[PDB]
RNA sequence: GUAAGCGUUGGAUUGUUCACCCACUAAUAGGGAACGUGAGCUGGGUUUAGACCGUCGUGAGACAGGUUAGUUUUACCCUAC
RNA sequence: UUAGUGACGCGCAUGAAUGGAUUAACGAGAUUCCCACUGUCCCUAUCUACUAUCUAGCGAAACCACAGCCAAGGGAACGGGC
RNA sequence: UCUAGUGCAGAUCUUGGUGGUAGUAGCAAAUAUUCAAAUGAGAACUUUGAAGACUGAAGUGGGGAAAGGUUCCACGUCAACAGCAGUUGGACGUGGGUUAGUCGAUCCUAAGAGAUGGGGAAGCUCCGUUUCAAAGGCCUGAUUUUAUGCAGGCCACCAUCGAAAGGGAAUCCGGUUAAGAUUCCGGAACCUGGAUAUGGAUUCUUCACGGUAACGUAACUGAAUGUGGAGACGUCGGCGCGAGCCCUGGGAGGAGUUAUCUUUUCUUCUUAACAGCUUAUCACCCCGGAAUUGGUUUAUCCGGAGAUGGGGUCUUAUGGCUGGAAGAGGCCAGCACCUUUGCUGGCUCCGGUGCGCUUGUGACGGCCCGUGAAAAUCCACAGGAAGGAAUAGUUUUCAUGCCAGGUCGUACUGAUAACCGCAGCAGGUCUCCAAGGUGAACAGCCUCUAGUUGAUAGAAUAAUGUAGAUAAGGGAAGUCGGCAAAAUAGAUCCGUAACUUCGGGAUAAGGAUUGGCUCUAAGGGUCGGGUACGAUCAACUUAGAACUGGUACGGACAAGGGGAAUCUGACU
RNA sequence: GUGGAGGCUCGUAGCGGUUCUGACGUGCAAAUCGAUCGUCGAAUUUGGGUAUAGGGGCGAAAGACUAAUCGAACCAUCUAGU
RNA sequence: GGCGAGAGACCGAUAGCGAACAAGUACAGUGAUGGAAAGAUGAAAAGAACUUUGAAAAGAGAGUGAAAAAGUACGUGAAAUU
RNA sequence: AAACUUUCAACAACGGAUCUCUUGGUUCUCGCAUCGAUGAAGAACGCAGCGAAAUGCGAUACGUAAUGUGAAUUGCAGAAUUCCGUGAAUCAUCGAAUCUUUGAACGCACAUUGCGCCCCUUGGUAUUCCAGGGGGCAUGCCUGUUUGAGCGUCAUUU
């Protein structure tokens, strides 16, 4: 009965949602993101993962303020404002 | 030959999840959660319970009185009365022996 | 379960209000390719895995 | 191959000892001046049961001299000792059981236990049930003290060094069969994880050297160097001689 | 000799084919058909994996050497009947 | 009675903690015999229910070079085709 | 002229699509459905009613944990799904719905995980968790530029995380909704924290009295520090006690049956959390001084280390009376109305039993080379810093009074349809409650409350099958092999071999009996006696005798085949 | 007589999984169904939490188990490996 | 790679980036990771008034349109198969 | 002879090839250098008169302000003074702001929408208790300030 009715005792979550992620990649016993490296510093990648890296790399969000950095750097970093001509 | 349930979301006969079964006014039973029983204060000498205390869980030894955790008596809610009927004797008795050793020395002492 | 978590709760809220059909008038818009919903999600066939 | 069970033994996830309802380590008193100079008394206050060892231990009660404090110690109970009773440690105290004496305070033939090898370990060597060290004689001069342990064996310790006088309590506990795996079972449920015992001689190769074979059988010998390697030693370690003892150890 | 028309057994032991005895019989003849016949059976044997003995091998392991335990699928199609 | 049991023993190649010999009790272990019991068999028959069957509705799959009567011949030495 | 990703029959080719097989196999476990009405276009299946059946309290019942996520409830509604159907649905569409100081999380720590300091490592990071570290905050205040320093004093654990089943502060009844409720409404309580006033108590003997004592009380100072207890604990056995359930007698009510019989069959007669007055086995005290030893348990332990006895103190588990509370709730009757619809009356009483069931608990015993968590938190005690009365003080562990009590979860299933198994899969998945009879028995069979009546149907009844049964005479000749099936079977009495580790073997083997009815006998409790008995009460057990029957009776269910020997492993 | 021990025994639940080498075997089911069986107060059964991670673990040892995967898991890459 | 510009003897929806579309999407898996399919009415919705049969869906007429041999199962509309 | 099988054609079907298209891709070239503790990349949840998603955005939530243009958005509804104007608009541009809970994530934690400490202020007759609002408390290191420690050490006291 190692398929069928073992399925059936299968009820327990190993891995629950992850805080920096949101991908339930949380294993609750090591405490660590299976995807992000939670609760580390740095961000979990590697270079044999490229579509992993292509999956959650910068511009799959919304660049909250990376858009406007561009537009920026258009415009010279400018302070002040308008003078209505 | 009614059957009842646990009032509760624990669903285990475990010490915290005892249960007697009650008739209520309605004619009806129902289960009722009654908690786990005190166990009677003990005497730190013997180990043997002590009486005129009275028998509780230790947050309701807070809210009763002086006068249900106590006797009137030296050593009171602490340590039975024979105990402390011992340790009397024993103090008085082995005072005057260090006396009576002292004493014994000092006359040595002073004779030789 | 019952007894859960605010997260798992919160997560389930948007679900249902995930869970609801199309809007017909953004079937009449312009330019519209749209003709159904398929992001649709029922208890019986898929979970959600959380 | 595989790493096999005496090496898995030594990260021990599993191999742990089972410690719960042991009550505290059984050492004894420091030795910080009144012990070193003169005698202090304490109260064996109650003989128990400690888990996973068949001599008992004794909740001995004395007094801080520095401070209104009342440091509870931790005894390995000897034969005789019982509760109520005042326990005397010190270098001028005097030679009665369930003292801690020292061993130049002793003379020959005297009998003790928990002892230290090194003044101030706290408790060492005779410390199992039934067993007991025995004073030789002395070297004052060089002060070192000759005793013989329970292997038979002779060594030669500080006289400075302490040591309870008596023989541990639970003696006689090994004259008895068990009788029954379940005995076994629980002896080890207590102490740790050894029980019950495979032979590699029924093992695979993979898993035991001995293993394999289309009988059970070792092959090579069951004599092993102490100048082998993890994986290599199973069976007699480094052993001098072999087989059933025909006469006098000789030692 | 003509003759295959008709018949040619029940059992103890053996996984047995083969053999060897008991007995009846009129007779207890030999063979073939993919050494007939496993989507007809059985699975006792050999012939996976577990395990034991002996001998051999330093050893893992070997043995037409023995012993024991060990999943036998599908027809509703064409044909034949 | 190639089985079983007891005995014999120049034992291809038994044998002593490679454990030897024995052994009450125990055993979903293996084996033989006896009593009872029986459709296991002589030697087969009958009954019951659900199926198969017919019908309404629903409605797959494996497989498929083309396909589908035989004998013999020869042939890759056993063919549905020649 | 140039240039190529340039031409397909194949590659068990790739992707997509389509067929024959074929309207075929097949939709067959879970005992089972039928009659009518209504709706609707349309009914084998939807709804109702009637009937017949099932699960049969170790249930197809009622509630939960994990998981699931809105399936919950309603209205509309049937194109797809519900392997037939469909007017129905865990489907489709639109909405609504989960109310807490007291239930949990939160707190505590367990196994353990894991920063810091430090040390390794090229480095991601590893070790270690009190460590070779200068690792901090607790109280009284003192001033009255003034907020909080300075006056002191105290202490040295030395992060944090870790259980929705462990520990733990505190809530119950009735009612109520389409769906929620220990949460909401009404009523009645408790706890924590913080404020504060009066009363009470106490004091001129400054921080209480009584008691021989066990110890009692409405209260009746007490810092630092320290000691002790509770929290805090295995398993089994039998005994006692209690609660609920079961059974039962009378009585007051309603329903049922009633050719006949039946003072009959069924059913309601209930009382929470909390508070007060009382109530216990154990234990303890006083008087007293035991052998002719006595007391006493089912179980044999106790006594000059002071028994029996007489008298008394305590623990309040637990019960009883009262309050809560009859005003509720329940059972009935009567009179009213399109109707919101009620309105008015009565009863709701007193008991008995038991190796009964479940469960809790108490005192004992037995087992261990097994002696069966911790911490938070709380309390008490020792001690005596300090502070206070008299024309007035001190107390807020006594009573009363005041305020607040957050955050998150809370619906529903919990499984032959809501979880996992690709699915509406005969699988698997933790648990609580548990009626009557038979019977040793939460065995099997039947039934009540509760719930289902679902699984594609109809007509025929060939072979073959699967599942289940029987078969003369024989009785393992069958077969590798007695495979399979059959016989045996419960209980009482009798009788019981070899061998043996002396414990067993052994239900050895092997035999007899067993129903129903009418009788008998024996086995018990409570009360009565100046300083041999008698009256009353009520149970199930055992043995026996007549009578009887189409020699039947553990009448169905349930329920061992045995023996002589060998090889082997000691056993579980 | 009492008492009520035991890794005792019969035998329910429960845990398992002997035999029929039964059913099914394009199944109810990628190991189920039915009967027959073993054990059933202990080396018992079991939930939750927790530790052990791939030449590694765990193993009352079958080369067994390690997410329908084991005489060395699974994922990606080296890799369009030869 | 990022931001912004231009070009091609390139591919032309089984091609070309996995992704011309609500594509790193739905979906699977405990997880790491894996990872699709899917473009075109017509110039313009003018997307079929009204009648009739039917319970309705739909049909037959009508009508729009250059065309319903363009009717959201929409450009053309092959083959297998029917 | 039909039926049936097969073949061919017409029409109808299944199905989605062929043809023709094309806001995409790919490759080459050119040019520029611009994330983040002043809180990034990313994640979660949420915001529209009527949206599930995409894109946008953050309780000032398909957006505010400012600037420029110059009267639309559009599926519906609504709005109109907003039209010879400090002014429409899912407009473009963008220099001022908002920037939920998180995340290097930084008060301590985290499977908890958990538990604290300080300052200011308000209420509850309150330094202490409760609640509300506003503001804050990470670590390592640098320079500097203040307070320190150590017979490590110097001088000078009487």
């Amino acid at each position: 009965g190692k398929g069928t009715p073992s399925f059936g005792k299968r009820h327990n979550k190993s891995h629950t949602l992850c805080n920096r992620c949101g991908r339930r990649s949380f294993h609750v016993q090591k405490k660590t993101c299976s995807s992000c490296g939670y609760p580390a510093a740095k961000t979990r990648s590697y270079n044999w993962g490229a579509k992993a890296k292509r999956r959650h790399t910068t511009g799959t969000g919304r660049m909250r303020y990376l858009k406007h950095v561009s537009r920026r750097f258009k415009n010279g970093f400018q302070t002040g404002s308008a003078s209505k001509a | 030959a009614q059957r009842v349930t646990f009032r509760r979301r624990n669903p285990y006969n475990t010490r915290s999840n005892k249960i007697k079964v009650v008739k209520t006014p309605g004619g009806i039973l129902r289960a009722q959660h009654v908690k786990k029983l005190a166990t009677r204060p003990k005497c730190g000498d013997c180990g043997s319970a002590l009486q005129g205390i009275s028998t509780l869980r230790p947050r309701q030894y807070a809210t009763v009185s002086k006068t249900h955790k106590t006797v009137s008596r030296a050593y009171g809610g602490s340590r039975c009365a024979n105990c402390v009927k011992e340790r009397i004797i024993r103090a008085f008795l082995i005072e005057e022996q260090k006396i009576v050793k002292k004493v014994v020395k000092e006359q040595t002492e002073a004779a030789k | 379960a019952a007894q859960k978590s605010f997260r798992i709760k919160q997560k389930m809220a948007k679900a249902k209000k995930q869970n609801r059909p199309l809007p017909q008038w953004i079937r009449l818009r312009t330019n519209n390719t749209i003709r159904y919903n398929a992001k649709r999600r029922n208890w019986r066939r898929t979970k959600m895995n959380i | 191959g595989r790493v096999i069970r005496n090496q898995r033994k030594g990260a021990g996830s599993i191999f742990t000892s089972h410690t719960r309802l042991r009550q505290g380590a059984a050492k004894l008193r420091t030795l910080d001046y009144a012990e070193r100079h003169g005698y202090i008394r304490g109260i064996v206050k109650q003989i128990v049961h400690d888990s996973g060892r068949g001599a008992p231990l004794a909740k001995v009660v004395f007094r801080d001299p520095y401070k209104y404090r009342l440091r509870e110690e931790i005894f390995i109970a000897n034969e005789g000792v019982h509760t109520g009773q005042f326990i005397y440690a010190g270098k001028k105290a005097s030679l009665n059981v369930g003292n801690v004496l020292p061993l130049g305070s002793v003379p020959e033939g005297t009998i003790v236990s928990n002892v230290e090898e090194k003044p101030g370990d706290r408790g060492a060597l005779a410390r199992a049930s039934g067993n007991y060290v025995i004073i030789i004689g002395h070297n004052p001069d060089e002060n070192k003290t000759r005793v013989r342990l329970p292997s038979g064996a002779k060594k030669v310790i500080s006289s400075d060094a302490r040591g309870v006088i008596g023989v541990i309590a639970g003696g006689g506990r090994v004259d008895k069969p068990l009788l029954k795996a379940g005995r076994a079972f629980h002896k080890y449920r207590l102490k740790r994880n050894s029980w019950p015992k495979t032979r590699g001689v029924a093992m695979n190769p993979v898993d035991h050297p001995h293993g394999g074979g289309n009988h059970q059988h070792i092959g090579k010998a069951s004599t092993i160097s102490r100048g082998a390697v993890s994986g290599q030693k199973a069976g007699l370690i480094a052993a001098r001689r072999t087989g059933l003892l025909r006469g006098s150890q000789k030692t």
